[PDB]
């Protein structure tokens, strides 16, 4: 029985969502790509390089025309005419927008392909753009974080598969199912915030006790993600059980609030 | 055309010229150019980094307390060695020292990704240039029983499974949607395996890929999550409560018990599946022993890490060495410093930035970064480059060198270091290994050689968790928790003015983060990153790097199938978005 | 001493006694008595449960809303399955009919359980009457390795890795520390197993103690946690949200995704591990294919359970049959009516409980739980007993009857139920597997045959998971997402006054509970569980039931080392807490 | 180096500690058994029974008096003059008090040993009675729990093997590492409960939100034990994740403290 197709492509990143992806536990990622879906084109992963790969792109989008789901990690940026991320000698955008154009719908991952992350912080010398500000005539999931959980990851591409539709979104294309509450909402540290029993200073006694990360910069309160709850690598922790606030790291512009240390 | 000498090689721009872009099964985004004289021989080879940007740009007016989380995304990769080489940097400017279980607990993070990034490389990144997976299809399920029992101890090796591998492989590709493995070099005369070794190959790689999930499960319990991790300057934000009340709310016995099991698996893993599978490839592949030494009989640099010494960067401390050789002396191990301006420098005049004068190398303390693209008569456009010109401006990477020399760094570097710096556990190894290849020492500098070292840098690291965690459970039983120094926390105890240097051994090699701190903020933040040195273009006296070099001089079967140009490449683990940043 | 005759067995105390207390390798508290001739032959047994709780007794005047909370206590081993009679009984007491997603998770929750149970019992139970652990010492590690690979496609078979078993094994005994193997009856002439079949069955047992934690993972997705998960009155707490906001705070895409990958890894381990031991154990030891039948050619008893048609009990809806088979006539399945009186009864006429008359058996919703510990005339006195007298009252168990016959429950009378009512796969099942050791289909009904019932049932609940599983996405991708019906949860809704059933086939066999509601509080609350029926003492006529009946007979190689004695009870699983309540 | 002898018995029990133990994800119990402890009697696994199990019982705690730990699953019944538990035809209090007599410390695993459990509860038809108002002389290490947390029960023996020392405990003799908090206080749903979100009936929108199930009834406010951190089952959940409120189930008495759906 045929797989669906997806066509993943990489502008400006660090490769963290790739990354995130092979983590998945469940289902794992080598079943992932075996069994649910035809991961049809990926710079990471695939065999083939150069006028080979270029070969198996231009393929795919020819043959599976209106049918490929297209994945993007990264983003393009506008500065030097675009040639601060090159893809067989042009514009990565030039790439994108073909990719684009043949997608039955687009998944965002990360805060990169979302907003816009590192690269976009002040003062963004790339003028690094998120998809949705390019591509403007197909659906685009927004799946934020840097990166987004393993295991959310590979729970959307299930819901896709099993499901045959794309997953319900907030107002800005998020998933409602793993972005719709706060990390602050889900936070087994609450009962501290609530109790104004907080963290000082690294390592003092409230530090050993689990308290609130509040005043050293959790950004918890503003932040909408499932860490809190899915948590990371197969329930194992997240930032604030391990004893660091949350960086804001699924909010658009969250490199730009301030320091992590400050409210 | 035109033809020069440098470093022995003959660089020779006649005849036909290929391209790869997009370089795959790397990190980002790489382009190589090469030309080929009428013996399918490589005369030329043209190193292009196709991304930037501008992580020293963003990290001017940060808070040095925040520069790790940015930095740290230089690279989803090698995930937290940025954050490692940071909070390093930040502490040696203000005169932070931290407390010892901080320090082991930085080690075991390095160490893990060590281990992590060295499989996933081995299985995911480079395997396909070695394990021919269409003809796994052919292989004998018995035959390839056998072949894995006389390898290994390791378990998963009954001819059902091989069989039930093999019959996995076939319904994935039968349908015609072979995903990953599409429109590949399957069948090149380069793939040497037999059909058994092939089938053994790809079961392992499945392996890794579900096995590599659990390494990092280390990081979510010191760092919060994989990838990307937290740190903090002053040691780590994972407090550590054994015997109190709210030992829930902390790193305690029962986190301390994950740790450990995963510790276990991790050697297991490495020792049983990834380390014969290296050997195997090296007794099918032993030509490759004599392709691609590029720079390392020549020129090989290591800055060391691991401090078992809490805060001391010293030669005593250090469990992984540091050192320099140059003009292929390696009876004279040079030592490193990282402040000294007239050892390490950037030069751009083969690059897209801008210095006031590009015939000069800047060290990082005087490094800029003022991004420039510019790539000349490209025999296209600037938004259509069909070939770059290296006689001019050519990559997105600085050209870094050690006193005027172009260096190789990773881990065949490090291992010549060590080896000739007498280090025991290194000499016996690699005669050991080279023996069992029946292979003079010499072929270890080579394409195989690069990933015999990687595999053999995934079993060393293995066994330092090990002894990592016994160091800090040791200090456990004596009643030291301490994780975090915050004596300096508050910028009011800084110096108005301070510099500093954070330097350690990632997984591609050698990482220096260079800072320099005024009035509370980021005033300059450059990085010179293991795979900026390897994938460097050429400087004013047209020196080529580690890449170029290894590219020199080999034989292609087939001109328009890269299968060595993939193979020498993928052997130094290139991470683009680390070399340009 | 006294004989007589009861369902063609002659009931012998004269001669030796041989006591067995403790029975070990069991859930809770078991005294085993025999009579053996000159012959070392098994004239007389005696089954007494040595515990009791009174759980019947603690239940009266709570609310039926809790009830499921109390009794999911009666035992850790079957661990949930009084929790689903319980609400089962409630329900059918009140009238409340739950959501298809609830039953669906139910029969998940039952369905994980029989894996679980019967994987444990399998190996860390019965596994050391069969596999003589301490002979492994002597196996052949490459022969061992070519025994395993004959006999499945499991990977875990290298020489190296049976090597690496036996040298654990090795050290773990070269202290002296035997720990669960001192004392052991190692060596004994009933241990047929080859060294290499010893260190196959070893390595087996460790890797299924190892896996057996994950397959309760499915428990702790729907049921919060196990041992001991949660239910409720009208369907399943875990709410369900696939795509809506807040999903994060339900049974989501991601907590289904672990759901099936536990399901997946489930049937793998107990097809390619457990099934094939199984058929080992048959091939070397096809003699007690002929030994333990008791009342299994005779009277056995199933309820039936996993309802497929929501809140229908009935035979259309029950995937595991109901039914009753008396007199050895398997051509006449009988069906059985928890609510009729003359059907199921208990007798305590020789057990520690007091009733009106006790020559007369009691049907559970007129259940008297009175406790009487009077031992009689026993050898020693009431609290130093040296031997039983099995005359009078000698156990804490219940003695039940169906329709005042002597039953077995559990896996090889459910086999024999469904064989004979002609479900399809069991007759596949069982024919093919009785096929493969050339053994009659009169084979199964034996010691040998309970443990490869066990072993058949284990399979045929991993394919349930996935039915049961798939049927759960089959509705939700249909927008039906609902798990609790609440209409009635408030006691001022149910009836003044009512009763009802909650009945299922739990690991061991047969149970119901029987519960009557009046003014809001439980009234009357009566267990009878499957080890109830197989441990029973006698009743009025003297009727000796299934663990009794399948001593009966039994042949001994060496009187004071009860190696038979306890095959043949291990062989029922006996879970005495369960028993007793 | 020889490994620490350690007795297990059982009294009026469900042996649902014991299949906790097993569990355990790290270390696993194979390795707990093969490499960290000796283990040296335990009637659920232990291949000798009857005369033979005597024999290990009576060697073991002469061989190592002194030296060994004893675990204690379930209670001593006193009713009916201790034969509501029979073990080798005489009270099981007699093998307690004999086991209790040569052991360094005592662990009573579970509710059952720490309190009561299940029996205990009204009307207590046995009079089953906790292990410290019968064992009056030696240290008592309460881990209570129907039952307690699998990597709780081996970190709390990794504990003692790795340091040498029994764990500290607050004044009930609980492991103060484990349950010095209550579940309540590290609960994820917390911040429903600030917000007074509550569930009202079972799968309504708030109990498909995850909201606090304190109106439910909820015991966490009550309760010490890690099931809201440490959590269940290598970490995959704990009863309030999948929606049933705590019963109490750590606590001396939770049995009678009313319906569990009650405040
Ligand atoms: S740690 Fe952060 S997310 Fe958790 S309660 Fe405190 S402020 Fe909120
Ligand atoms: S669910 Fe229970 S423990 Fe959690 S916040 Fe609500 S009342 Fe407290
Ligand atoms: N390893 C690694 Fe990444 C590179 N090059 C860094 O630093
Ligand atoms: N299986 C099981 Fe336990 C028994 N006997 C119950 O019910
Ligand atoms: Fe996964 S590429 Fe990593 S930086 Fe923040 S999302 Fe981007
Ligand atoms: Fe683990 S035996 Fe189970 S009932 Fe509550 S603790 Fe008792
Ligand atoms: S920093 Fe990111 S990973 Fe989660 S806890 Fe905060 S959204
Ligand atoms: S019922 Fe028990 S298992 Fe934990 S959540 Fe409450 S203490
Ligand atoms: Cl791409
Ligand atoms: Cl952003
Ligand atoms: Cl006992
Ligand atoms: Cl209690
Ligand atoms: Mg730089
Ligand atoms: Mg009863
Ligand atoms: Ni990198
Ligand atoms: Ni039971």
């Amino acid at each position: 029985k045929p797989r669906i197709p997806v066509v993943w492509i990489h502008g400006l990143e660090c490769t963290c969502c790739t990354e995130s992806f092979i983590r998945s536990a469940h289902p794992l990622a080598k079943d992932v790509i075996l069994s649910l879906i035809s991961l049809d084109y990926d710079d990471t992963l695939m065999a083939a390089a150069g006028t080979q790969a270029e070969e198996v792109f231009e393929d795919i989008i020819t043959q599976y025309n209106g049918k490929y789901i297209l994945a993007v990690e990264g983003n393009p940026p506008l500065g030097e005419q675009g040639m601060f991320c090159i893809s067989s000698g042009r514009p990565f955008i030039e790439k994108l927008k073909r990719a684009a154009a043949g997608a039955s719908a687009i998944i965002a991952w990360g805060t990169c392909a979302s907003w816009g992350c590192v690269q976009a912080a002040r003062p963004n010398p790339t003028q690094a753009t998120p998809i949705d500000k390019v591509i403007t005539d197909k659906p685009i999931i927004k799946v934020p974080g840097c990166p987004p959980i393993p295991d959310v990851m590979s729970a959307i591409i299930t819901y896709m598969v099993t499901f045959d539709r794309l997953p319900d979104v907030d107002r800005m294309g998020r998933p409602l199912m793993f972005y719709g509450q706060r990390i602050h909402d889900k936070c087994y540290r609450r009962a501290h915030f609530d109790a104004g029993e907080f963290v000082q200073s690294w390592d003092d006694d409230a530090a050993r006790k689990g308290y609130c990360l509040y005043k050293m910069g959790c950004k918890g309160p503003t932040t909408y993600n499932a860490c809190s709850s899915t948590r990371w690598n197969d329930g194992v922790s997240f930032p604030i059980q391990s004893g660091h606030g949350c960086l804001g790291c699924a909010e658009n512009g969250f490199w730009d609030r301030g320091s992590f240390y400050s409210r | 055309s035109t033809q020069y000498e440098t470093q022995g090689y003959t660089i020779n721009n006649a005849g036909r010229r290929l391209v790869v872009d997009p370089i795959t099964r790397i990190e980002g985004h790489m382009r190589c150019e090469v030309n080929i004289n009428d013996q399918n021989v490589i005369t030329n080879a043209v190193s292009c980094g196709t991304m930037f940007r501008g992580l020293e740009i963003i990290l001017q007016g940060r808070d040095p307390r925040d520069a790790w989380a940015f930095v740290e995304r230089i690279c989803g990769v090698c995930t937290g060695v940025h954050a490692l080489a940071s909070v390093y940097a930040i502490e040696d400017a203000i005169g932070i020292k931290v407390p010892d279980n901080a320090n082991i607990i930085r080690n075991i993070m390095l160490a893990t990704l060590w281990c992590h990034d060295h499989l996933v490389h081995f299985y995911q990144l480079a395997g396909m240039d070695w394990i021919d997976v269409l003809d796994a299809l052919k292989a004998d399920p018995r035959k390839t029983s056998e072949l894995a029992q006389s390898l290994s101890s390791w378990p998963k090796s009954s001819p059902g499974y091989f069989f039930d591998v093999q019959n996995r492989l076939k319904k994935f590709v039968e349908g015609g949607q072979l995903g990953i493995f599409r429109n590949g070099y399957w069948g090149h005369p380069q793939y040497k395996l037999p059909p058994e070794a092939n089938l053994m190959g790809f079961a392992h790689y499945l392996e890794a890929l579900d096995f590599q999930r659990e390494i990092v499960k280390i990081h979510a319990v010191f760092g919060g999550k994989n990838p990307h991790p937290n740190w903090i300057v002053g040691g780590m934000p994972c407090a550590i409560n054994i015997d109190e009340s709210g030992a829930v709310g902390a790193v305690n016995m029962e986190r301390l018990n994950l740790v450990q099991s995963i510790i276990t698996r991790t050697a297991d893993f490495i020792n049983n599946v990834m380390i014969p599978d290296a050997l195997a490839i090296g007794q099918f592949n032993k030509p490759w022993s004599e392709i691609g030494t590029g720079l390392s009989d020549k020129c090989v640099l290591s800055y060391g890490a691991f401090p078992d010494i809490a805060n001391d960067f010293g030669e005593k401390s250090l469990l992984m060495p540091g050192g320099a050789v140059i003009n292929g002396d390696f009876n004279n191990v040079l030592p490193v410093d990282l402040v000294d301006p007239q050892q390490v420098q950037e030069f751009v005049d083969h690059a897209w930035y801008r210095y006031p004068n590009d015939q000069v190398g800047r060290h990082p303390f005087d490094g800029i970064t003022d991004p420039w693209y510019n790539p000349g008569d490209v025999k296209g456009s600037d938004t259509n480059i069909q070939q770059l010109n290296e006689q001019e401006r050519y990559s997105w990477i600085k050209a870094p060198r050690w006193r005027g020399n172009a260096m190789e760094v990773g881990p065949l570097a490090r291992t010549l270091i060590a080896y000739h710096k007498g280090d025991a556990a290194t000499v016996e190894s690699v005669d050991r290994m080279m023996s069992a290849l029946n292979l003079p020492l010499s072929g270890i500098q080579s394409t195989l050689g690069r990933i015999l070292c990687r595999a053999h840098e995934a079993q060393w690291a293995a066994g330092k968790l090990q002894y990592f965690f016994d160091k800090l459970m040791t200090n456990l039983k004596n009643g030291n928790l301490a994780t975090a120094s915050t004596e300096k926390w508050e910028p009011a105890t800084w110096p108005t003015e301070c510099r500093g240097v954070g330097f350690t051994e990632a997984p591609r090699g050698a990482l220096g983060h260079w800072a320099a701190i005024r009035d509370g903020k980021i005033d300059l933040y450059q990085c010179v990153v293991p795979t900026t040195w390897n994938a460097s273009p050429r400087d004013p006296k047209g020196q080529i790097g580690a890449y170029e070099a290894a590219l020199m001089n080999t034989k292609m079967a087939i001109p328009e199938q890269p299968l060595e140009i993939l193979r020498t490449l993928h052997s130094f683990d290139p991470c683009l978005a680390c070399s340009t940043h």
